[PDB]
Order: structure tokens, then C-alpha cells, then sequence
């Protein structure tokens, strides 16, 4: 608990990496046509944050 | 008593003992199994 921060048609992506006690998170926002499935092209996603916290993460889980 | 030791920039309070010996130790200290923090005499 030693660290604390504050900051179908659409498709959301990111990216997390967890790196030498640093975290990482990159993302990318669109409106899409077809909603199943990934859109068949290209577009690249960009930094948002780097955390410097320490943490041994194995797991995951979505919040809804 | 306060001042104690046990990948870069990790850091892990865990209080789970030292399972030293081929016993799994089950939280019991004894010969071999040690809670993970020993204290600096200053
Ligand atoms: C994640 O957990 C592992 C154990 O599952 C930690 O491993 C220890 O890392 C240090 C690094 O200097 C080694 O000297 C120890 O020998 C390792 N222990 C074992 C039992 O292999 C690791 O440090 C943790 N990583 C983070 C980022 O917290």
C-alpha cells in the first residue's frame, strides 16, 4: 500500500509491460465498423504512464 | 530491533518463513526453518 496515484463501435486498446520494478502502459482509441473481431489494419499506440513500484506481478484480472 | 534484512528495484515484506530444511516447515520455527527477517545488533 506504499504506492498511490490520481490522473460496440469503439475500440480501446493498450498495452502493460512490467520492466526492472518499472510499469508501463501504452494505448490507442478508434471508431470501427465491425465489433467481433480485431479490425484487419494498422495504427500504433502511444505512452500514457511508467510507475516506479517494485512489484513481482504473475496475474491479472478485468474489472467491469 | 527495528533494523532488520533477510530482480533490480524489487521490493518484498513477505512474512512467510524460511523453509531452510527438506521439512515443509508450515508456519513452525525449529531446525532449519526460520522466520525470512534476522535484526541488526545496533
Ligand atoms: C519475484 O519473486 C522471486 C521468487 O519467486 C524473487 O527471486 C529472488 O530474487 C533475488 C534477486 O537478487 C535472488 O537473489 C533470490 O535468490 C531469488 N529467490 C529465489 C528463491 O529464487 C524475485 O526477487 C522477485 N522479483 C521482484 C521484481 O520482486
Amino acid at each position: 500500500c506504499t504506492f498511490e496515484y490520481v490522473s460496440f463501435k469503439n475500440l480501446r486498446e493498450f498495452v502493460f509491460k512490467n520492466i526492472d520494478g518499472y510499469f508501463k502502459i501504452y494505448s490507442k482509441h478508434t471508431p470501427i465498423n465491425l465489433v467481433r473481431d480485431l479490425p484487419q489494419g494498422f495504427s500504433a499506440l502511444e505512452p500514457l504512464v511508467d510507475l516506479p513500484i517494485g512489484i513481482n506481478i504473475t496475474r491479472f484480472q478485468t474489472l467491469l | 530491533y527495528n533494523y532488520r534484512y533477510r530482480k533490480p528495484f524489487e521490493r518484498d515484506i513477505s512474512t512467510e518463513i524460511y523453509q531452510a530444511g527438506s521439512k515443509p516447515c508450515n508456519g513452525v520455527e525449529g531446525f532449519n526453518c526460520y522466520f525470512p527477517l534476522q535484526s541488526y545488533g545496533f
